[PDB]
């Protein structure tokens, strides 16, 4: 079995670097790149075979791209510790930003790079055999994390089709902004991708600020310590491929518990066990309680209320010591809490996936060291009141026509910003057309 | 009773005991001669086994050879009835439960040493090397020192 | 030709149960190590081995890379770009 | 001489299967290696109905192992009797099936039924006199309701006359664990009724209140659960294995149990379940086992039986016994549940003695149950289809695969007729 | 008493030599230094059918091997086995065969076959009543399809009625080796089908599935390939080297199997073929190699039966065994799969039963059999002939050898007429 | 068996360096000639112990002072149509014939130029039918190197095109950018650009050099890889080169060590044959090459309509195993593989090359040249 994710633009490159030193911490590939010779981690001899490629010298060369346009951010990704383990090839380089424009990304900076980045691509497919999907790193609110990922997805159904794609997303705040033209890179990155992909995970960042602050105690965070969770929680929702438990999960079987229809493929995501060390052991982490907190609003990595809308669907993938008497016992008792409202056509509601293998921890990072973990992949309704926020600052924007200008003299034409908004009024429209009863 | 598992994990939960095994069969009419890879977990005080197979590739790959619980010492028993392995018995409820009070063997890192042979569900197996941290652990937790090669293979 | 069969059916059953009864046996008789030095401080000697082998597990230092040292590929600022940047450097 | 093929699909029944080829190892005394390690001659004499003998003296057990992916494989493969099976036996494809029912069927499926025709064929060629086949499935799963059941339209139209028994893992009403379980359920209700002989159907909701309210296991893993349904398959295949008072074969129930040919859908049981604690503390007796065997609180399968009424009951009897205390329970047992019982049937109870209980047991035996109270099981997933198909939840990638809504209707259509034919016995 | 004079022809030849007396030498207990090592004397008995006796106890095989280029015949020194061979019967070229068979007779070739007339018959006359001589060369090479061809061409008039054969490589069906397969192999196929009667048909990549599926090697090599054609090499000619308890020579099988001189192409196989993973698991009995035997995993051919009719079969044993299962198992074949075999001839099968298993081994069975399915093999040679040749591409060397368009015409009308003799039987 | 090496011009002595280094450097030759059965097919056999190499040297001739001087025997090296040809190549053959004469047994007639030399291509287009007039039709070879365009051209082309069996086509141009994408030697120098066709001349001969499974020789690639007895102008591709780093971060393996040469980025000339059709290919292997993994390789690109065969030739390949991996020169680029391609086709793609060379020169040449690009047209 293989897998083969992508990481674009800084936000991609640099969640793959405070990431993927939690896939060389599953396994025990040093930084160095190679297994130690007298120290070892027994985890069978193939759990490293979907993530890492072995080579007869011993090496073990990694499976992913980090592409981006601005050198400021990939450059230190190679320059830093992980100097010598990521292929060089596969750490796309470009010459020149977007400067928050999708324009440049999608026609005129894009075409003369993203042949060489479907070569790589192309190359590490074909040396893999039972590539399963894609997974997608990038954002919203930039340029070059927008239209080049854009263009990357509207180039990848062409070549290949019918395999899987992911995507793992992140969506500017509601009450705090980073730029100022968010919503239009916004609204032009999922028009495009919205045919393309299967089911688009949500990231926001207040919302794991906190996570950070209430449940985990940090003030005053930064990016690295959401993007250690955000590496947690993808790490987990592949846990059941690389190792053995009692029900097990591929990338195969998240599309088809998730999500029932082509036009609505935006589930929300959470990690329950978020304590340190200092409260890890001061209190009992039992499975009832991790249950317990995954269906609370105020553990959502995405700022919206859930008790507004009605479930949908959900993909349980535990880890470590679980019984699974007591995952029934949470569930049907999941059921009891008329509190958490529920659609009528989806009786079952859940998907159980287990694993034996304990949450691994950075040593001396920010997690604690645990024993159960809970990977939440709550599909449901509510994400539409996420987009009306974003629709309603475009129209209130776009009626005085404001920085249009930047992107019309690089391949736009204006009418497309009407479509793009038209296709968003339907993908508003058929959430509500499934609220029926 | 220490029913308790945290003990074991926090600080036991990457360490793992490694010893090289070879399985002789020239008794059998078709058995080869087959070594393995033994890996003690002291986090829960399981033991799986590893296969390396050799060069041409005369048989073929499963990357495991046992599983993660715990290995038998005195063969492979008849497997009990229903409800008979439980860790601790319990009187007749009340959906809780009240335990009683008025109520098996297995390998650990005691009876693995340079030199012995052991019983993986009725196999001949015996251990021959081990890995560096493996003998610092045997040299600061028992004193047992000149780790020995055992020529095979 | 079938008492022969039997015969050695028979046989052959009666030694493998001998040999697993002996291993039964060897493995009763095998002595156990005990403990000289005690569980708090053979920890220690641990928490010495884990950091003057292997430093880099507990530790995430993350240290900058050292200024003798030629650059992967190519970020910018003959022979290859390995022996041709430790002869810039 | 009469020798049975077991068929092992998916992971579920991938599982099932390997554990239930070391309750029946233990009992013919067959080691993790392959030599026998009996105790008495009573297996050597008649060790063929589950396995093969090989060259060197090595048992060889006889079953097809089958599932898409290969990562419930390498689980069966490591475990402790896991180096028994054939290297031929563990047929394979490259992806998986993943909750869905064309991707087993048609589009994928059709592949690789010709892989596991070209085992299975070859398997019943060095047989001597074939009597049936057992299959072990999930019914909510990819590639026991995808292959399994294309294998069950498959090997009858090549073998019209051998027996088919199926123990099949229907959904859990209360707590179900994927979302897509009733469209593969109604999916699969219709080719079973049309094509099998009878029906062994295992809900893990009635085995989890097994290992709570008799077992009474604190964390009861699912080799907990695995193992009553491993004993239950065991205890219904005893009298082909040993001699005995009153011997039953496959047939000689099937001849007993159904009446109409659709009417085939059963309600498994197992008699000597003690604790831990109360094991020394219970007298094991004939009248102390058919009170566990008669009741619901103690009961396998799924729903409750007195909602219903029976129309027919087995029991497998093992172990030495007096043929008047059974006979005189079982009269009381029809006696005093006169009110639940049909009146159009002299004797409903079958009995059927071998000799040799188990290891660890003096006696035990094995129910199995036709009755009218399995109507609830599939009013709860017809319902769930109907709730469900209303919306068109899930329909596009069922069409995905080039299918129409006809076949769903027409499953849905004969579901209902199916229960509704259950129906007129009330 | 009947001697086999050997020839081999081309790097081929050599190289399968190099293996098949490599078998042939641990089936008769030799070292690499020529003298007896083995276990028993039988083997001893009737080596002179193979083996010419020295003076100072040496046994030289009877095996002249040719070829264009010296280098490969050093490699043949090289070899573990390349003592054995007597440094005079190596026959060596100076330039080399540029993928044609014209100069390897015709113009650097006359004076070399001409000093192979020295050794085939001075080694002929040594012996006493020679039995025959057989080759194996290939298809896809100049000086493979040039002296062997030619000199399956000569011999016939010295010794005409003496039995000669051939084992053909066929090239490849689906990765071509060499561009000069339609021309090399298509043209000795014309005229050079009169001069053998006893044509096999061995093929690359017929030879690579098998090793892969069922001896389950992750990395074939030669070392197997050339084993598992050698097996077949020697399993053809058992009986006229050990005795048993019905004997039965080459000229044998070819008599009880062909009906017709221009109708004698064949379709090998070999029975025991488990891998070495799967030993213990495999009961080896009599049923087990004839099922082994009628399937197209264990077929060394490019071609398949299923899409054509068996016309007749051939199966020679070793091993002391008991005839009425082999008879038994031979009459469930001829029944059960009545539609894959051909009418208008009563018993079609020939068996021969000797009394001695190879060395490891207790039974085994070599497989010879004809049929109008290798009609799929030279139709889509013919094919790939005839879209090549209307463009006149290649006759560019053909002219300049002393060959015109009258014997190209002559090639398309014998492989026309053989193709449309072989459609009666279909 | 005895091969030989003739390189014209500055251009073929400069290339005869770099080939000369990997022929000597895979044997235990040392500069100054001794040792501390591979050797005699380059090298004769002299009681002294020096051997002498079998090469002629026609024309930086540094090489004669440098590292090198008592390896190469000064007689043979000697110091450009009509007027040098009459004083040097009557010499030069009398010197070709004094290295015949103690040959066994000839095969190999390598001849190596310059089209853009005054003397590189006027001995090139003179040696040949001097050759015609004194050995006859024993094979030759010519691998012709000729600058690339949009960085005695035609006049070479109506006397040599009919008389060479084979000839290839170096573009210099060609190789320097088919490393700035793959390897970093940022501003490639000229006297170790013949470093790569260093490697593919050592390809060409390795069953010539080494043993092999299913090796074949120097003869039958111009016996099989030519359609027709006038046009046989193929090119020649060494895709897998990498450096020491990506040797050891990649794993190399058959199948995609060989689908380097059928992409355009690893075409060793600049023209593409997707407007072209692959009329036959040559597969050269060498190191730790399995006949398995290769026959699971080619199968792949044959179900791919991306690639267009011609329509006569359903075949249209050719394999040949050799069992060493290539010389790792130390001062080189090169990194120590254990497995490569050496690759061998001719495509209808060289006609639109020429019809540029057509525009770009727009008298009997040129009309041949003419009918050559319609003959090339109507064949493809
Ligand atoms: N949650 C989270 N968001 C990030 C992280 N890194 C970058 N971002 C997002 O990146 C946005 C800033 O814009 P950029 O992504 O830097 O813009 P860009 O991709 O470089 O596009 P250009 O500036 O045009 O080149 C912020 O709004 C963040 O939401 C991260 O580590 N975590
Ligand atoms: N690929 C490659 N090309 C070379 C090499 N050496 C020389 N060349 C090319 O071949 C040409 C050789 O020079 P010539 O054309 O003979 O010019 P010259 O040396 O002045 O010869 P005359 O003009 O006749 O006096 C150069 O222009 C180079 O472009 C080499 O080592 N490798
Ligand atoms: N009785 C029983 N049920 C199982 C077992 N394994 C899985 N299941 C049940 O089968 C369902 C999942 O089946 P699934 O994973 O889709 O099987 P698959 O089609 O092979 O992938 C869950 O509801 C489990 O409760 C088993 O070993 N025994
Ligand atoms: N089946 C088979 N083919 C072989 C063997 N050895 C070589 N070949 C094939 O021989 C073909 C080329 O050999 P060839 O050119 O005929 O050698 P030549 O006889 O010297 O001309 C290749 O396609 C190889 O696959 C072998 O042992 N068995
Ligand atoms: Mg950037
Ligand atoms: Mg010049």
């Amino acid at each position: 079995r293989e897998c083969i994710s992508i990481h674009v633009g800084q936000a991609g490159v640099q969640i793959g670097n405070a990431c993927w030193e939690l896939y060389c911490l599953e396994h025990g590939i040093q930084p160095d790149g190679q297994m130690p010779s007298d120290k070892t981690i027994g985890g069978g001899d193939d759990s490293f075979n979907t993530f890492f490629s072995e080579t007869g010298a011993g090496k073990h060369v990694p499976r992913a791209v980090f592409v981006d346009l601005e050198p400021t951010v990939v450059d230190e990704v190679r320059t830093g510790t992980y100097r010598q383990l990521f292929h060089p090839e596969q750490l796309i380089t470009g010459k020149e930003d977007a400067a928050n424009n999708y324009a440049r990304g999608h026609y005129t900076i894009g075409k003369e790079i993203v042949d060489l980045v479907l070569d790589r691509i192309r190359k590490l497919a074909d040396l893999c055999t039972g590539l399963q999907g894609f997974l997608i790193f990038h954002s919203f609110g930039g340029g070059t994390g927008s239209g080049f990922a854009s263009l990357l997805m509207e180039r990848l159904s062409v070549d290949y089709g019918k395999k899987s794609k992911l995507e793992f997303a992140i969506y500017p705040a509601p009450q705090v902004s980073t730029a100022v033209v968010e919503p239009y890179n916004s609204i032009l990155t999922t028009h495009t991708t919205l045919e393309h992909s299967d089911c688009a995970f949500m990231v926001d960042n207040e919302a794991i600020y906190d996570i950070c602050r209430r449940n985990l105690d940090i003030e005053r965070p930064t990016y690295t310590n959401l993007n250690r969770l955000i590496g947690q929680i993808v790490s987990s929702i592949t846990a059941s491929l690389r190792f053995d438990g009692a029900l097990n999960v591929d990338l195969t079987e998240f599309q088809t518990n998730l999500v029932p229809y082509p036009r609505i493929h935006f589930p929300l995501a959470t990690y329950a066990p978020v304590i340190s060390a200092e409260k890890a052991y001061h209190e009992q982490l039992s499975v009832a309680e991790i249950t317990n907190a995954c269906f609370e609003p105020a553990n959502q990595m995405v700022k919206c209320d859930p008790r507004h809308g009605k479930y949908m669907a959900c993909c349980m993938l535990y880890r470590g010591d679980v019984v699974p008497k007591d995952v029934n016992a949470a569930i049907a008792t999941i059921k009891t809490k008329r509190t958490i409202q529920f659609v009528d056509w989806c009786p079952t509601g859940f998907k159980v996936g287990i694993n034996y293998q304990p949450p691994t921890v950075v040593p001396g990072g920010d997690l604690a060291k645990v024993q159960r973990a809970v990977c939440m992949l709550s599909n449901t309704t509510a994400i539409a009141e996420a987009w009306a926020r974003l629709d309603h600052k475009l129209d209130l924007m776009y009626a005085k026509r404001a920085f249009v200008h930047w992107y019309v003299g690089e391949g736009m034409e204006e009418g497309e910003f009407s479509e793009a908004r038209e296709d968003l009024a339907a993908l508003e429209k058929d959430y509500e057309e499934v609220g029926v009863d | 009773e220490s029913f308790d598992t945290l003990k074991q994990f926090l600080e036991y939960d990457r360490k793992v005991l490694r010893f090289f095994c070879v399985w002789d069969d020239s008794g059998s009419v078709f058995g080869d001669r087959r070594e393995l890879i033994l890996h003690y977990f002291l986090s829960d005080d399981t033991i799986e086994i590893k296969e390396v197979l050799p060069h041409n590739s005369g048989r073929d790959a499963m990357s495991l050879f046992l599983q993660r619980r715990k290995l038998p010492k005195y063969g492979p028993p008849g497997v009990y009835q229903p409800g008979q392995l439980t860790d601790q018995t319990v009187l007749n409820v009340y959906y809780g439960f009240l335990l009683d009070k008025y109520q098996q063997e297995f390998y650990k890192d005691t009876d693995l040493s340079i030199g012995t042979t052991i019983n993986v569900w009725g196999r001949k197996v015996l251990l021959c090397d081990c890995d560096d941290f493996t003998k610092t652990y045997y040299r600061t937790k028992y004193g047992i020192e000149n780790f020995t090669s055992i020529p095979c293979k | 030709n079938m008492a022969n069969c039997l015969k050695i059916f028979q046989e052959n059953t009666r030694r493998c149960k001998d040999q697993l009864e002996e291993f039964h046996c060897s493995v009763a008789t095998a002595p156990k190590l005990k403990p000289v030095r005690s569980e708090g401080t053979v920890l220690r000697t641990l928490h010495q081995y884990y950091r003057q082998y292997h430093p880099l597990s507990l530790e995430c230092k993350n240290i900058k890379k050292p200024l003798h040292e030629p650059p992967i590929p190519g970020w910018a600022g003959s022979t290859r770009y390995t022996v041709m940047a430790r002869n810039c450097y | 001489m009469r020798e049975i093929v077991h068929l092992q699909a998916g992971q579920c029944g991938n599982q099932i299967g390997a554990k239930f080829w070391e309750v029946i190892s233990d009992e013919h005394g067959i080691d993790p290696t392959g030599t026998y390690h009996g105790d008495s001659d009573l297996q050597l004499e008649r060790i063929n109905v589950y396995y093969n003998e090989a060259t060197g003296g090595k048992y060889v057990p006889r079953a097809v192992l089958v599932d898409l992916e290969p990562g419930t494989m390498d689980s069966v493969r490591s475990g402790p009797f896991g180096q028994i099976f054939r290297p031929d036996n563990f047929v394979f494809g490259q992806s998986g099936a993943g909750n869905n029912w064309a991707k087993g069927h048609y589009t994928e499926g059709a592949e690789l039924v010709d892989s596991v025709l070209d085992v299975v064929r070859k398997e019943a060629e060095s047989c001597d006199c074939l009597q049936g086949f057992q299959l072990t499935h999930s019914l909510g799963g990819g590639t026991g309701s995808g292959m399994g059941t294309l294998l069950i339209s498959k090997i009858r139209e090549e073998y019209p006359d051998r027996i088919m028994n199926t123990f099949s893992v229907v959904p859990s009403p209360k707590v179900s664990d994927t979302v897509v379980e009733p469209y593969n359920a109604t999916l699969s209700v219709h080719q079973l009724v049309e094509n099998t002989d009878e029906t062994y159907c295992i809900d893990n909701e009635a085995l989890y209140d097994i290992c709570f309210r008799t077992l009474k296991l604190t964390t009861p893993t699912y080799g907990d659960l695995n193992h009553l349904v491993s004993a239950t398959m065991s205890g219904v295949t005893t009298c082909l294995r040993f001699p005995g008072q009153l011997n039953a074969d496959l047939r000689k129930l099937a001849v007993n149990m159904v009446p109409f040919p659709r009417l085939h859908f059963f309600m498994p049981g197992f008699a000597p379940l003690t604790s831990r604690g109360s094991q020394q503390y219970r007298a094991l007796t004939v009248p102390e086992l058919t009170q566990q065997m008669f009741d619901a609180k103690n009961m396998m399968a799924a729903c409750d039986p007195r909602h219903g009424r029976y129309l027919t009951v087995a029991a497998v009897f093992r172990g030495r016994m007096s043929m008047k205390e059974v006979d005189e329970q079982m009269l009381n047992v029809q006696n005093k549940n006169s009110s639940y019982f049909v009146e159009w049937i002299p004797n409903n109870v079958k009995t059927a003695v071998c000799d040799i209980p188990p290891r660890g047991l003096k006696m035990s035996a094995t129910f199995i149950g036709n009755s009218t109270a399995i109507q609830e099981l599939f009013k709860r997933i017809s319902e769930q289809f109907t709730a469900m198909f209303r919306r068109k939840a899930f329909l596009h990638w069922y069409t995905g695969e080039g299918m129409d809504e006809m076949e769903f209707t027409e499953a849905e259509s004969n579901m209902n007729d199916l229960v509704s034919e259950y129906q007129q016995y009330q």
